This record gives structure tokens, sequence and C-alpha cells, in this order.
């Protein structure tokens, strides 16, 4: 399925997003998400994936790292990444660690590391 | 041995185009004691190995394409 979007160009409606999600293909999805930069649900999906396969496994913090590089100068669409990543920080615990997310925390935002008191 | 990797994909990288091969890297794996020789970097690639000394030590040699 992978080959058919750009000749699938005529047609990038929510409508074909629906299925894959029904499915859950777990690839096509991130790979759309890189297109139009919207980096917001597919963040949710660097952890909503349980499963690993091909996708994870590799550069797991550098995935974190590489959806987080993003808006440099200011915030630029990244405050819901920023609510998204302060209703989850429980769980995002769990898997990346403890020593790499105060690492990753650390350039970004030191507000981010106030959420910890609960 | 010899070695030719040409990079590495992956999802979260993106390739430009399409790389040049990254020159061949060179190990000398030994027995007993485990341990690496030597890992440096050729000019363009090998088209046959010789390796023969009449000596008690022995020698190699490799054949580039421009030929080294």
């Amino acid at each position: 399925l992978e080959s058919l979007l750009p000749y699938y160009h005529s047609r990038t409606t929510e409508n074909f997003i629906l299925e894959l999600k029904e499915k859950n293909f777990n690839k096509v999805l991130f790979h759309i998400y890189k297109s139009e930069n919207k980096y917001a649900s597919a963040l949710s999906l660097i952890l909503e994936t349980k499963d690993i396969e091909k996708e994870y496994n590799t550069d797991i913090v550098s995935i974190t790292d590489y959806i987080l590089k993003k808006c440099p100068p200011g915030s630029l669409e990244c405050g819901k990444v920023t609510e998204v990543i302060e209703t989850n920080f429980d769980l995002l615990l769990s898997r990346i660690g403890i020593e790499k997310c105060v690492t990753i925390f650390s350039d970004f935002d030191y507000n981010l590391h106030q959420e910890i008191l609960e | 041995i010899v070695t030719e990797e040409t990079g590495v994909p992956t999802t979260s990288i993106s390739v430009n185009e399409l790389s040049p091969t990254i020159i061949n890297r060179i190990f000398i794996i030994d027995a007993k004691n485990k341990i690496i020789s030597l890992n440096f970097v050729v000019s363009s690639a090998i088209i046959d190995i010789f390796s023969t000394s009449q000596s008690g030590k022995n020698i190699t040699y490799l054949l580039t394409s421009e030929g080294v």
C-alpha cells in the first residue's frame, strides 16, 4: 500500500485515515503524518503502538528527539504537543525511563520538569 | 574480511538522493584471543587479493578500481 501514496495525490481526505485506523497499520499513518508536518497525533502513535516490529526498537530515544525536532524559534503549533506531553507524563517514564527523560526535557522546557510532584 | 554497507535506511532519517557507496571497511579478525586487528578505509573497491610471501612472515595485496 505504501507505493500508491505518490500516485494517490488526487485523494488525501480523512476518509482514508479511518480505514487505516480501523485496521491499525501503524506505518502508513506515521508516513502520512510526516508529510503535512502535523506531528501532534503521530506523537501519540510514538507511544500508542503497543507492538514494536521495525518501526520501533530503533532510535527509540531518537524518535522522540526527531518528533520534538520542531518549532525551534517559538511555540508554532507545539502548544498541543506540550499539553499532550503533560497529560501523559506518567506512562512516558515507563517506556523511555528516568535518566533519558530528564535529559530530553532539559533542552525543551524547564517547566515540563514541574509536572513531577504528582 | 572486507565489508560493504552503503549507509543504513530507517524511518527516522530521510534519504536525500542516491547516496554514494561508502567505501569498503576492512577488518582482520583474530583467532584464539578475541580482538580486532585493524579497521581502515580504502580508495574505490577491491578486484582481487594475492596474499602470499615466501619468508617466515606473510604479506597481503589488494587491487582497487584505479589500481593501488
